RNA sequence: GAGGGCGUGAAACCGUUAAGAGGUAAACGGGUGGGGUCCGCGCAGUCCGCCCGGAGGAUUCAACCCGGCGGCGGGUCCGG
RNA sequence: CGGCUACCCACCCGACCCGUCUUGAAACACGGACCAAGGAGUCUAACACGUGCGCGAGUCGGGGGCUCGCACGAAAGCCGC
């Protein structure tokens, strides 16, 4: 919207909002990212600390695809099934248990987390961390490693 | 002149809501009659708050509106939000408490009607409890937002836990000099 | 209208009216500038389709996928209602009147 | 919020005796400036570029 | 040519215009307000026999 | 409503085609309606108007009750010239107007074996 | 939904003429044409409003049926009164102050009404 | 003496001279509008004296003498019947002016519809026969 | 007042007519005064709307009831 | 008779010719004979912040597919294994 923009309220000011001294003509100061090292680390850094230099090993043909691994915490490790399924399934009935399949809900790790109630359920999953082991074993449950 | 002080004229306010919602100006026109002619401070707190932005509204949880019930003396309160409750997906047991709040989401209002609470507005708020009797006035996560923690009064000063910016949260972005004593300088 | 048999045929060169379907419902065509309310003309299967395409607030749409109809903002919104029921004139303080002009 | 019932008129005017329930699209919110929004953007999509 | 011209909009808000303008459709002081004729009109939206 | 995709609404092209049109389209373009009486006798609209048609011209400065023959036909001017329609110049020496042929009403055609099979097409087509 | 169809006509409507000055509305039933809220006679479910009979001589009094809205072949009740202007102005007056319907616009319908009795008799 | 509005007070205006723009008397490519003159060296910005006086708030008429017409109305633009007759109700301050466009065959009927309704036109007897 | 680069025909510039002025180059802002064009009005004769008491003529309701359709209002929410 | 006013003239007082570079311009600083038309902060991508709307631990079809061949339809509507 040229009718919202400020060009047009600004038609009657000589210097149109850049000042009759200074004088933006084309580029003062330079283009990008001119100046990393010599008159702009003040800006370079104090802004962006950690942008100049080497940090560690390099991965040649990094792929980010044998890293996959969609982590799962406790607090959503219920709601990949329902909640009528928990329900009728530990609603007093016996002591059987639910299976949680994170690999068919599309996650891999089970990492830890509080709210773990007192039903307990058997976890299927590639990777634990030992905090939600420990949870899963204080609440009754199971760990079962799957591939 | 005259007055030797400096010209703060406007102070801060936004009086007028900048929302065009005709929804969102029949309760500010409801709320202003009722902040002016109650005296009740309760209905000046949820008038300001009408006003407040749409940033400044942030979303209520359904844990929070929760635990602020828990404590003792809520027993037959109402939790008034003005702003929005939302579903949460952690909690699995819900009390029979009474929310009165704007644009309740789906998932929130299904589980709140299975477990036999009562939700409302803020008409049958204001038809209830004129002087806002009975009722909890709530807020929300501001600070939470991820905006707010790019804030400070530096990045990397004396560490200064803020979190620059840059593309990608990993190796080779902003690691080398002035973020470990190896490569130069150690913030 | 639904189950085009003619009705276009007998619409298409009257000045001013609108060829215009349930199942395709244009923006462009029921506000034209943005201007809500234009006078629209149903039939049986249009007026009993609405609902079997969006639904109530009690069930979801069958048609489409996802769509459930807006929560309100206001259940009971006639202000001048409100403002006249006795629970909210219960409690104010007096209806202040005087004006109490510049004494010179 | 309530949902009366609407004659169906014939094609001589006269009304038939049979009364379909309003839907509750005609009872959903009322909000012309994001009709205005939604409209603008829409006529936006509605055009070729123009002249180069 | 390579101007921003179509603007997507979403889909909620799409399916929201279209319930707002049939919504204000079906009262009658905001079409006789937009300008149309309904007078003699009969009974708001009007539903016809399928014969039509 | 214009439904083909291979003809213009186009004004620049509309009045470029009409006023570059060749002679055999300027025929179409240059024709007549007729007489209540001969449309009720031959079951045609309108014709393509000749050298030899009679016209009662219905509408200009001349209206009616003037059932005169044209005599020439500028299809460049689009323009048909009628043997009772004149005009004197400055100097005394007549001229005929310039009339076009949609302000004409046909009275009689010119009969011709050609003009009989143009009827007889006119009126299996109108059906 | 009155307050929402007044929020909603307010502005963009057939009417309102803003041209440089103060604001009409020209609002086809109606008592002064100021766009305002209690002055509005297509909004409320109660609505006043006097015109000139057809005939030349006399008032017609429009006012809305109430009984049913949604239905405007039926949703306004005409009458027309002929007397000698000081019988239909109390008529008028009985009938504003004695039912109900409206005892705001008591002054428009009557101020209207006396205006269009003497721009009518001469 | 036509139709004499309501009581109008002596309507001043705190000067009347429609401020000349700067150095329009010296070059006639610069017409007599007004326009903010936004120099570093301007005796007119720099406000001496006896120069040319600058357009502020504080030459702001009375809201009660406020868009007044020396008659005592205040006008109103009209194209034709309906526009005249929404002047019905306010006709005894309000008074009505016949657009420029409007022909003389409906301006005499729109200025006998106000001679009827009793409302002030500006104009009413130009463009006659 | 469309006459062959001819629709409309502005500014800069020039000719003539009408008006006014002329030693401090012209031009300007504030304040008046004089002149001229033009506008609104009748210029010692210009105000309206209500009520009441008087003066003369003409009409039929209204006051109360019967007859009638149309509307507001609420009780038994009779009866659906 | 009244009349402010883009008409003219006279009189009293004040009043250096505008634009910018500059600490400083009426300057013996520069551009400007006059007039009409054109003439200078746009567009794309990315980011940040604020505001407004929709949905909200989710969100988004911009990539394709489906509808009968419709001027606006190069639009709009729908996908949900
Ligand atoms: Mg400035
Ligand atoms: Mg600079
Ligand atoms: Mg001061
Ligand atoms: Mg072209
Ligand atoms: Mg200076
Ligand atoms: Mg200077
Ligand atoms: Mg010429
Ligand atoms: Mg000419
Ligand atoms: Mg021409
Ligand atoms: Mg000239
Ligand atoms: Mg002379
Ligand atoms: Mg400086
Ligand atoms: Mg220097
Ligand atoms: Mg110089
Ligand atoms: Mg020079
Ligand atoms: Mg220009
Ligand atoms: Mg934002």
């Amino acid at each position: 919207p040229s009718r919202l923009r400020k060009t047009r309220k600004l038609r009657g000011h000589v210097s149109h909002g850049h000042g009759r001294i200074g004088k933006h003509r084309k580029h003062p100061g330079g283009r990008g990212n001119a100046g990393g090292l010599h008159h702009h680390r003040i800006n370079f850094d104090k802004y962006h600390p950690g942008y100049f230099g080497k940090v560690g090993m390099k991965h040649y043909h990094l792929k980010r695809n044998q890293s996959f691994c969609p982590t799962v915490n406790l607090d959503k490790l219920w709601t990949l099934v329902s909640e009528q399924t928990r329900v009728n399934a530990a609603k007093n009935k016996t002591g059987a248990a639910p299976i949680i399949d994170v690999v068919r809900s599309g996650y891999y790790k089970v990492l830890g987390k509080g709210k773990l109630p007192k039903q307990p359920v058997i976890v299927k999953a590639k990777f634990f961390s030992r905090r939600a082991e420990e949870k899963i074993k204080s609440v009754g449950g199971a760990c079962v490693l799957v591939a | 002149g005259v007055d030797i002080r400096h010209n703060k004229d406007r102070k801060v306010r936004r009086k007028e809501p900048k929302s065009q919602d005709i929804y969102l100006r029949l309760l500010v026109k409801l709320y202003r009659f009722l902040a002016r002619r109650t005296n009740s401070t309760f209905n000046q707190v949820v008038l300001k708050r009408l006003f407040m932005s749409r940033t400044n509204r942030p979303p209520l949880s359904l844990s929070r509106m929760i635990r602020k019930m828990k404590l003792p003396g809520r027993e037959n309160k109402t939790a008034v939000v003005v702003g929005t409750i939302t579903d949460d997906v952690r909690v699995q047991e819900v009390p029979k408490l009474k929310v009165c709040a704007l644009r309740v989401t789906s998932r929130a209002r299904s589980r709140i009607l299975r477990a036999g609470g009562k939700i409302l507005t803020f008409d049958q708020l204001a038809l209830d409890s004129p002087k806002g009797c009975g009722t909890v006035l709530l807020s929300g996560p501001r600070k939470g937002r991820e905006v707010y923690r790019h804030f400070g009064k530096a990045p990397g000063t004396p560490h200064s836990h803020t979190k620059p910016y840059v593309r990608s949260k990993g190796r080779k972005f902003e690691r080398a000099r002035g973020r470990r004593a190896s490569r130069g300088y150690k913030n | 209208y639904n189950e085009d048999n003619g009705i276009i045929k007998a619409f298409r060169n009257i000045p001013g009216i609108t060829l215009l379907n349930v199942s395709k419902l244009n923006i462009l065509k029921l506000a034209p500038g943005g201007h809500v309310g234009r006078f629209c003309i149903w039939t049986e299967s249009a007026f009993r389709k609405l609902d079997e395409l969006y639904g109530t607030w009690r069930k979801a749409a069958s048609l489409k996928s996802n769509y459930n109809l807006p929560m309100h903002k206001m259940i009971n919104t006639d202000l001048s209602r409100i403002l006249k029921s006795p629970e909210i004139q219960r409690a104010l303080r007096a209806p202040r009147k005087k004006i109490h002009r510049r004494v010179l | 919020c309530a949902r009366p019932l609407i004659s169906v008129y014939s094609e001589k005017g006269e009304s038939s005796g049979k009364n379909v329930t309003l839907p509750a699209v005609f009872k959903a919110p009322i909000r012309p400036d994001i009709v205005n929004f939604v409209h603008t953007n829409l006529r936006k999509n509605n055009r070729q570029p123009y002249a180069v | 040519t390579w101007r921003r011209w179509h603007r997507r909009v979403n889909t909620t808000q799409k399916r929201y215009a279209i319930c707002s303008a049939l919504a204000a459709s079906a009262l009658p002081a905001l079409v006789m307000s937009k300008g149309h004729r309904i007078e003699e009109v009969p009974e708001l939206p009007l539903v016809v026999e399928d014969k039509v | 409503m214009k439904f083909n995709p291979f003809v213009t609404s186009d004004r620049s092209k509309n009045r470029k085609r009409h006023f570059n049109a060749p002679s055999h389209i300027r025929r179409k373009i240059m024709s007549s309606p007729l007489s209540k009486e001969l449309r009720q006798k031959y079951n045609v609209r309108s014709m393509p108007i000749r050298k030899d048609d009679e016209v009662q011209v219905v509408r200009g400065h001349y209206k009616g009750q003037q059932i005169g023959k044209v005599v020439q036909v500028y299809r460049k001017k689009y323009v048909i010239y009628i043997e009772r329609v004149q005009r004197e110049k400055a100097n005394g020496t007549t001229v005929h107007v310039g009339i076009h042929p949609s302000k004409v009403v046909i009275t009689r055609l010119k009969l011709d074996k050609d003009r009989k099979k143009i009827l007889e097409r006119k009126a299996k087509s109108r059906q | 939904s009155a307050h929402l169809q007044w929020m909603v006509v307010r502005n963009c409507s057939s009417f309102l003429i803003k041209r440089n000055k103060q604001t009409y509305s020209t609002e086809p039933n109606n008592l002064k044409a100021r766009n305002s809220f209690r002055y509005n006679g297509l909004i409320h479910r109660k609505t006043v409003g006097v015109e000139p009979a057809a005939d030349g001589k006399g008032v017609v009094v429009v006012i809305k049926r109430r009984s049913g809205q949604r239905k405007p072949a039926t949703s306004y009740v005409r009458t027309t009164i002929n007397k000698n202007a000081r019988a239909t102005l109390s008529s008028i007056r009985h009938m504003i102050r004695k039912n109900k319907y409206r005892p705001d616009l008591r002054m428009a319908a009557i101020r209207r009404a006396s205006a269009i009795l003497r721009s009518q008799k001469p | 003496a036509a139709l004499r509005p309501l009581v109008k007070p002596k309507i001043v205006k705190k000067r009347t001279k429609k401020f000349i723009r700067h150095q329009s008397d010296r070059y006639v490519k610069i017409k007599r509008n007004w326009r903010k003159p936004r120099g570093i060296d301007n005796r007119v910005r720099r406000r001496f004296k006896g120069q040319i006086l600058m357009p502020n708030i504080g030459y702001g008429s009375n809201k009660k003498t406020k868009h007044m017409l020396p008659s005592g109305f205040r006008k109103f633009l009209v194209h034709n019947v309906k526009e005249l007759e929404v002047l019905l109700m306010c006709n005894k301050s309000y008074c009505a002016e016949i657009a420029h466009n409007v022909s003389s065959k409906n301006r005499k009927a729109i200025v006998e519809r106000a001679a009827q309704l009793a409302i002030r036109v500006t104009n009413p007897n130009a463009r006659l026969r």
